């Protein structure tokens, strides 16, 4: 899930 | 632009005790019920490593001994217990508004 | 599974332009952006910009418009940056990055000559 939350998107 | 302010610079932790490193934005990095602060920890040669995303999730492959919390401006990354293998450099780094930007480092080291 | 191998340190001269690769391996580039960063040891980890390389888009941090052009190809699933006019304050290591912020590569190092 660090993908979708490590940068907002 | 974003500044991220670390508290304390550098400090030496006693084996097995609890660390807690802080990190100040100057603004928010909220959006839609989310903070976007995340906490990196770097080793001499290496690349930085990520620990925390979003404000207190833990990433993958990092013991729990590590945890995050905060909101707002206001964050905090805490070591429960501190290990040997923790003397490192930690950073923060917030990806709510571009540019990121990154804190000033704190050096764990154990005395 | 997922790597991302930067190519070799360099040594520049002032004036000089050099170009930085990050070939990511067990991850297809086109499914996320790639950020670069700057890293020197008295003014910290500096967030340069990031691609998308399914479209080419750019978005740099102001102070690095004017300095660095990235680029990708996603055939090649590699990233690069080019540096510019290059002066003592580019001496740096550079990173790359995927998967949000969460996958880095070891770094290259640039270093500038007198």
């Amino acid at each position: 899930n660090a993908y979708n939350m490590s940068i907002r998107r | 632009d974003i500044v991220l302010t670390q508290s304390p610079a550098s400090l030496a932790v006693s084996l097995g005790q609890r660390a807690t490193i802080s990190c100040k934005a100057s603004q928010s990095v909220d959006h839609d019920g989310d903070s976007y602060m995340n906490w990196f920890q770097q080793k001499p040669g290496q690349s930085p490593k990520l620990l925390i995303y979003a404000a207190s999730n833990l990433e993958s492959g990092i013991p729990a001994r590590f945890s995050g919390s905060g909101s707002g401006t206001d964050f905090t990354l805490n070591i429960h217990p501190v290990e040997e293998e923790d003397a490192a450099t930690y950073y923060c780094q917030q990806t709510n508004e571009d540019p990121y930007t990154f804190g000033g480092g704190t050096k764990l080291e154990i005395k | 599974q997922v790597q991302l191998q930067q190519s070799g340190d360099e040594l520049v001269k002032p004036g000089a332009s050099v170009k930085l690769s990050c070939t990511v391996s067990g991850f297809n580039i086109k499914d996320d952006f790639i950020h670069w960063m700057k890293q020197r040891p008295e003014q910290g980890l500096e967030w340069i910009g990031r691609i998308d390389p399914a479209n080419g888009y750019t978005k740099y941090a102001p102070k690095f418009q004017d300095k660095a052009t990235m680029t990708a190809d996603t055939s090649s699933n590699t990233a690069y940056l080019q540096l510019s006019s290059l002066a003592s304050e580019d001496a740096a290591v550079y990173y790359c990055a995927t998967y949000g912020v969460a996958y880095w590569g070891q770094g290259t190092l640039v270093t500038v000559s007198a």
